[PDB]
């Protein structure tokens, strides 16, 4: 079974057909107003019409901001790009902060390009030095003339006659994958591996659909790895490093992708950028986000913040309602997440127990909920697996109240530790 | 010393590949063209004694085929057949494998190569004399 | 044509049994 | 052709400045509403740019947040011909880890001056009839010709396999042969003289001449601090081209949005950069009042030092009225293909005046989605109230943050 | 599974852009008289 | 006897957590003394690690200085064994000039997740009894191997002949041939070369003859971290950076590809995830940006169990101006369980000193143990521990066999603790710089 | 060696057999308790049992803390690796501070490699193959080798025929053949066939002396840091690496563990013996909080060397903190891991003894009254200052044609040169 994370139980938003939030569905409990707003946000993302619309999930810690963002990701599906990031990731040592933000903006736009892959495959018969090589398959044999670059690739693979090779003419890549199974009996022992002859035609064209971000195209065109020529090869020896991709390159990639969409050989899938802790950005990043969010190419961007009225990073004494400057709060829609009632906390704990494969009795669940009315919800949830381990060690297959009490005696919460220190 | 452990883990292919951008001009200058030509000539002359090293130490990993071990893994019939053929090979017996159709013989003989059990194939594509000649 | 044979065999030691290995390089023709 | 890369952004509805030939601003034209004085001033600046005679002219657009300063800049970009360069950067983009602030500012300046060079070339395009190695016979639908081949042209035709029936084009001066298929055959003349005109910015010339295969730095970045000698010699060569008539200079615009993020060093650099004859027209925007210049303790009228403020003319943007807010809402609704009832327009105008214009614009899309969910066709007041309840403005969100202040972290 | 392969981004420009910095040989002196580092692979102090 | 690379360090006496089957700590077992509650909690966390089903569980060990936090961490590591990865860093190690702090934490998290690959290999194993190679001056050869149960003569291909020549295979060599790739490894010789050959200056021991069949189906287990997979896939020469640490910020797309393929390899039978532990000692050296990164990084399914230690009370978080418990933001403290360590008593301190004397191999009298326990309670545990070693050296200087009270008093006089050194610094403060 | 440094007179701790400090011996005067504690530290180092033990030399400026550390270095000898560092060195621009610290830790662990090679070297005198019937077949190749001592014939395995022709060995060539691998290496024509008329350089070598067959022992001293650097970046990729700048790299713990494994294998095989030594960190108060915290973990390693810190800062704010003052600039947590040795101020008599020993080491003749005057100058001012006056006063005396310093020379040099306190007085006025 896959490992259980903090948000594994979240399968979606749990909205009905009319888009009202059910009290307990799809992992989420309560938070109806925020769930309905995230529903409207999901519709906004699915419409693919608006660029650069930003939303901020703002609320106290433990109120489901990241759960709601991941629920949006679940409702969208795997087809729609979703780029989770943290504001503290912008402090690269390699590229400037604005470039990191822009690269995340470009990651969140996806592109399905249908590409025709043509392949020459077979067992080599002749390797006459441009080269007139021959390939033989289960059907027949053909003679082909290829660029000297393909011959140099064959020499790189050290292909000898009688070997089964795979040539992708699009990328000029050759894969020698074995010696033909016909030769597999000639010697009682040889170091090579044998593989059957190919079953199709020598020259085969297959149509495939490739999923890429705009960021992939940008980085591929910025640092080319496909030159297969002396100068590009000498450049490839250099240590890899992120570079500040220019606006000219991105404009060219935009034009190429527009041509692809016009030809019908590609479809563009606007996705989401998610910045989980936006208050770790500084004033330079927020100022850049002004221009970035006003762009017509930008994705739908989601922010989450748990700070009160605190000081904006990169400034001296400027305080703002969430640590985000007032100029950027004007450009975002705000979704508020509220604190939980005890009953909602108990429902969340029960869901977490069922997700963690843990059986818990009603009395133990009630004591855990009472502990969670103190301390925090996350503390109370985190006591499930220690208590189930102590149950298993004591030979019980369910958490009892005594096991919860003992685990709460072994492990203290933040408030208790602060009281001890103070 | 990790070479064996490195090749088992080298699998990431880049999502996009592109040749370097080409600067296009009408009427390229004779001096610029001559300088580029001599630069390329010198680089290729110096690369020639070490060309296979440059080629292998620069060529990118573009292709990713599914490992032949999955050709067994995909079907339990081929797993039990692997068990049976390994056991019977330990007893010196030979085997005839009978299957319904041509493609299954293709994937069978791929599997038989992955077990290093060399084979010979006759099926409808053979002419009348070649069926008996290979038998 | 000319052939150079590298041959290495077990041979019994003299004053499983006591054994040692010995090598017998061989040449086809006097010219080589 | 579905869901292009260009989508509906914040300033997509702006198609120009909406001015007459007298630069009188129309109340609603090309997506612009109101800001009549500031649009008139933007038009005067645009005529200054189009003339291009004066170098180093700087204009500052100042006003309250949301008063349409970036919108005015976008309108000026749209009205300005695509041939003339318009570099638009935020002030935080000059803090590069690969180049100094002055170097990034110089690159932005030099990107904003274009050099237009015209040259002719001779192009041969036709269908191959017979090739002998040498002689080459080409035909169009109107004429046929036989050519006597040279050694280099023979090598070019040998390297790129050309046989009878192929349709190819050849650059006569270079022998560049490209095959475009096999045979529709071209109709007219086989050999044609074509003028081609490229606009190359000074930055591009700099970077191309910086190193062998330097043009790769035009895409990936990777341009270090370019040497000053290279720039000086390129300026001299460009002046020589202008004197000889082989090039024309097309001065453009550099727009620095939110320029208050620049520091004192950058401002001091701008003080002297705008005094060169190759300086473009610089446009800046800032909502800051009297506030500290970054990198210093000194408060200054825009966060900009008075040295730079003396080199520029300031354009102020007013608040919007009820009529202008309603018109902006109407134009945004048309841009997004959203139909709203008149009562909904009035309610959204009231919300926008009370809270914010951007908030009302966002509520447009939110209410449209809520209306689509209920199988509606026109956004009603009930939808506006729905999305007003679902989504908070900054004032209301702040009030709730005050209501539950004990639950937030580091609240002060 | 295989990578997408894009065609190269062709980058048009005028010929003059490459002719920049090219000065006529009647304005280039034999500056090699000031070339120092080039002598390290050529001569030696005792040889000098 | 011989001086190994590993010598007696500060925690060499820790062999484990010293727990029973019910995770009830023993008073003195496996080098652990006292800390009963903390050791029971560490046992529960170690069971949580060994089950491996829950990702991103964070535990912070908080207590006074010298109360055994690094001791409990080393006990957990020792009881974990080498199979499960255990990455221990100081919190100051993440501040790098090669990479961002978030990249450093990412690499640390991904060093703590093993991927255990399995593959089957065809192996030939036997003693060479005859080899003949004939070359023109293509190569034709014949190789005979024996393995007690059988003797097979092989006709050799050209590549196998080249491999055998490169290995310089001679009769009487016990060799291994990997039929999948032809790699030839020599395990040892079975008998001498001819006594008649000069040079050949060796009399190496001869390994026993192979047994069973020549060709066997051998399964081999290879374990690599995620960070190794990351580095190897990052560039053409990536493996060289696994040792040099010359790794730039690895692209997030590469890590997403590796996560996806590893997830497939664990839906197949090809690989198994071994999730381990990241131990960040003195975690209060992290700044707010690192803590914020830790918040999101703990919510991944590939996150290991994060163990942290700090002795700071309510102090200022680095990079900020706010004071929080342990120097950690409250939002990350919400993500973890806190384990508290208690100061030791006379009996526990004496037992710790006894265990340290045993590991340092110092014979010491019972009066010496009493006076040293009093000193350790008065000054510190670590100071008394270091006085064990010094008093041993002083006793050996005087040709004594057992460290007595006089040696302890002498080393107490020679080497000062923080308090007496501070008093003497204050008595001569005008001589020291800047008061 | 030949030039005279501020510590060139320190020849070791002047301790007796009993471990007590002599009043003045081996160039050190006073500091008896500190010297005795340093001697116990030397015994700790020579025991090689312990790892990561820390000692802090603490006391006023000019109390011999650096002299005592260099005295420990003299006592330990040249076999034990002694790595000096100053705290300012951690702030590198190529690598992070904790990497600098770990690199200096591994520089203080020595390893001594012992290689024993058997070689048959000589001038080739015959290469006759031994023909046979196979049970032309050869069973041996006979090589005759000549040295100045004599001549030997070897009965080599016939397979060595490939290496002989690969090396192009002929009669009159000096060669050597290693016993283990049996591969021959050729090292030139014997110089007995060189004429003055033919021109070649590399291809001639003198006829070997000694017996034809030789057993050579090669002993090499390395540090674990040397092995780390060697395995981190071995010496077309080499062409680019040598053209580009070879910066320091943040060597991973993986490599350090691998090298620990290899060194333990060598120590088991008997090829190598470990020599763990000392890392000396002077001006340790220049380390910042990140370094001190890292050192917490670094000193608790079972592989760490013994480290000697020195500080004089007194109660001072810790660098990289704000307003956190510490008893030595060294946080109390790190101070709990170190044994502290106090150093004390000198009496006028001890200062006079030090001045005399300095004059002796500098080769300076000083009169009795000049010595008394310079001592009293050093009881004012500082000891360091009074020592610094010796050589300029000697030069002034040499100018005046006096072979010994007279008091007037000390007075005149004192009037020319001023100390830190007198200069602070001039600045205040
Ligand atoms: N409504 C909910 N229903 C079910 N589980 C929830 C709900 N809200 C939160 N959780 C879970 O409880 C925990 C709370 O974590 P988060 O949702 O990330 O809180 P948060 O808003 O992100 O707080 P911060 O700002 O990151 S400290 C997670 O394990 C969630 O999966
Ligand atoms: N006169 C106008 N006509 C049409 N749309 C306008 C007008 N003024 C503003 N807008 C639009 O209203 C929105 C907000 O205006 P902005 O241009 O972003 O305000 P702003 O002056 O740039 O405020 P700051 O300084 O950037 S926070 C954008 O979508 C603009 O396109
Ligand atoms: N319970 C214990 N049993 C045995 N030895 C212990 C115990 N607690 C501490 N020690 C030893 O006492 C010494 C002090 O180390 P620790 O107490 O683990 O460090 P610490 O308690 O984390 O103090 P800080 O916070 O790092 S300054 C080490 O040599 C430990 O091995
Ligand atoms: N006891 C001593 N015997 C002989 N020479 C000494 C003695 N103490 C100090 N010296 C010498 O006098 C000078 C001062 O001693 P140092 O070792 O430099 O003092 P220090 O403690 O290192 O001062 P700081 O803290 O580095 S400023 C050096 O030249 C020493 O060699
Ligand atoms: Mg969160
Ligand atoms: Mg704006
Ligand atoms: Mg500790
Ligand atoms: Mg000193």
């Amino acid at each position: 079974t896959q490992r259980i994370a903090s948000h594994s139980h979240v399968k979606g938003l749990g909205l009905d057909e009319s888009g009202l939030a059910k009290q307990a569905a799809s992992g989420l409990v309560g938070q109806e107003n925020a769930r309905e707003a995230c529903g409207v946000i999901v519709e906004l993302i699915k419409s693919k019409k608006m660029a650069g619309r930003a939303v901020l999930l703002a609320g106290p810690p433990g109120t489901g901001k990241t759960a709601l963002a991941l629920a949006i990701a679940q409702e969208l599906g795997s087809k729609v790009p979703f780029c989770p990031m943290v504001g503290s990731e912008v402090y690269s040592t390699e590229i400037k902060k604005t470039e990191v933000l822009m690269e995340n903006f470009r990651r969140a736009i996806g592109l399905r390009i249908k590409e025709t892959k043509e392949v020459y495959e077979g067992e080599v018969t002749e390797l006459t030095p441009h080269v007139i090589i021959g390939l033989k398959t289960a059907k027949g044999t053909k003679q082909l003339k290829l660029d000297p670059s393909i011959f140099e690739s064959l020499q790189k693979e050290r292909v000898e006659a009688g070997d089964v090779i795979y040539i992708e003419a699009n990328s000029g890549a050759v894969k020698r994958q074995g010696r033909c199974d016909t030769y597999a009996t000639e010697f009682d022992l040889e170091a090579e591996e044998y593989v059957p002859l190919p079953k199709g035609d020598v020259h085969k064209k297959k149509e495939i659909i490739q999923d890429v971000t705009l960021h992939d195209l940008d980085v591929a065109n910025a640092r080319p790895q496909g030159g297969q020529d002396i100068l590009s090869m000498m450049g490839q020896l250099m240590k890899p490093k992120k570079t500040e991709i220019t606006d000219k390159l991105r404009g060219e990639i935009n034009k190429v992708v527009n041509k692809y969409i016009d030809q019908g050989i590609a479809e563009l899938v606007p996705g989401v950028l998610f910045v989980d802790e936006v208050h770790m950005l500084d004033i330079e990043c927020f100022t850049y986000l002004h221009r970035a969010l006003e762009s017509s190419i930008a994705p739908i961007v989601i922010f989450a913040s748990n700070r009160g009225n605190c000081v904006i990073r990169g400034t001296e004494d400027i305080t703002s309602p969430h640590g985000i400057p007032l100029d950027l709060l004007d450009r975002v829609m705000i979704i508020r997440t509220m604190l939980y009632t005890p009953q909602e906390m108990k429902q969340i704990i029960k869901i977490r127990a069922q997700t963690e494969g843990i059986n818990i009795s009603e009395e133990a669940l009630n004591h855990l909920g009472e502990i969670g009315t103190k301390t925090t919800l996350r503390y109370s949830v985190q006591l499930l697996t220690p208590a189930n381990l102590l149950a298993k060690i004591n030979g019980k297959d369910s958490i009892e109240k005594e096991h919860v009490e003992e685990i709460s005696e072994l492990f203290y919460d933040a408030k208790s530790s602060a009281k001890i220190l103070a | 010393s990790l070479q064996d452990v490195i090749d088992r883990v080298a699998f990431v292919i880049p999502p996009v590949v592109a040749a370097p951008p080409s600067l296009r001009v009408p009427r390229p200058p004779p001096l610029y063209s001559h300088r580029m030509r001599i630069l390329r000539q010198g680089l290729r002359e110096h690369a020639a004694p070490y060309f296979q090293q440059l080629r292998q130490t620069t060529a990118p990993r573009l292709l990713q085929f599914p490992e032949l071990r999955l050709v067994q893994f995909d079907s339990g019939k081929l797993e039990a057949l692997a068990i049976l053929l390994q056991k019977l090979k330990s007893e010196g017996r030979r085997v005839l494998i009978l299957s319904q159709m041509i493609l299954m013989l293709d994937i069978l003989e791929m599997f038989l190569n992955f077990h290093y059990l060399t084979y010979v194939r006759i099926d409808e594509n053979a002419s009348s004399e070649q069926r008996q000649e290979l038998m | 044509g000319p052939i150079i044979t590298y041959h290495s065999v077990t041979v019994p030691l003299v004053g499983p049994p006591a054994r040692c290995s010995r090598t017998f390089i061989t040449f086809s023709d006097d010219a080589t | 052709d579905v869901t292009r890369i260009e989508r509906i952004g914040a300033h997509s509805h702006i198609r120009g400045l909406g001015l007459d030939d007298a630069l009188e601003p129309r109340q609603a034209s090309q997506g612009m509403v109101g800001q009549l004085a500031a649009r008139r001033a933007a038009g005067v600046v645009l005529e200054m740019i189009r003339e291009g005679k004066i170098a180093g002219r700087a204009v500052l657009i100042a006003g309250q947040p949301g008063t349409g300063k970036t919108a005015i800049a976008m309108g000026m970009a749209q009205a300005l011909g695509p041939d003339t360069p318009f570099t638009a950067i935020a002030g935080s983009e000059i803090f590069s880890l690969e180049m100094s602030k002055t170097e990034a500012l110089t690159q932005a300046f030099r990107r904003s001056i274009g050099v237009r060079i015209k040259e002719e070339t001779e192009i041969i395009e036709g269908e191959v009839v017979e090739i002998q190695i040498g002689k080459l016979t080409l035909k169009t639908t109107e004429m046929e010709t036989i050519y006597d081949l040279g050694t280099k042209m023979i090598e070019s035709l040998t390297k790129d396999k050309v046989q009878a029936g192929d349709v190819i084009t050849i650059d006569k001066a270079t022998g560049k042969i490209s095959k475009l298929g096999r045979s529709q055959c071209p109709d007219g003349e086989l050999q044609k003289r074509k003028e081609v005109v490229h606009t190359v910015s000074l930055h591009e010339i700099d970077v191309i001449n910086s190193r062998t295969q330097g043009f790769l730095a035009l895409f990936s970045g990777d341009t270090g601090e370019i040497k000053s000698e290279v720039r000086e010699q390129i300026n001299a060569k460009v002046a020589e081209w202008r004197e000889e008539g082989k090039a024309e200079i097309i001065p453009g615009v550099l727009f620095i949005d939110e320029v208050h993020m620049l520091d004192i060093e950058s401002f001091s650099f701008l003080n002297r950069a705008l005094e060169s004859d190759m300086a473009p027209v610089l446009i800046m925007a800032t909502n800051r009042g009297i506030t500290r210049i970054r990198g210093t303790s000194y408060q200054s009228p825009h966060g900009i030092p008075i040295d730079l403020l003396d080199r520029l003319l300031i354009v102020s943007t007013t608040p919007y009225s009820e009529k202008d807010t309603k018109q902006i809402l109407r134009i945004r609704c048309e841009e997004e293909d959203v139909e709203m009832s008149e009562d909904a327009y009035t309610v959204l105008t009231r919300i926008g005046l009370e809270t914010s214009l951007r908030y009302a614009i966002q509520l447009i899309t939110a209410a449209s989605l809520v209306c689509r969910k209920r199988k509606g066709t026109e956004v009603q007041v009930d939808d506006i109230k729905r999305v007003y309840s679902l989504f908070l403005d900054e004032s209301r969100s702040t009030q709730y943050m005050k209501e539950y202040q004990d639950a937030f972290l580091f609240n002060e | 599974g295989s990578s997408y392969v894009a065609g190269p981004l062709e980058y048009p420009s005028a010929s003059l852009i490459l002719k920049a910095l090219e000065r006529d040989f009647w304005k280039e002196a034999d500056l090699s008289m000031f070339d120092l580092i080039g002598l390290e692979n050529k001569i030696t102090r005792h040889e000098a």
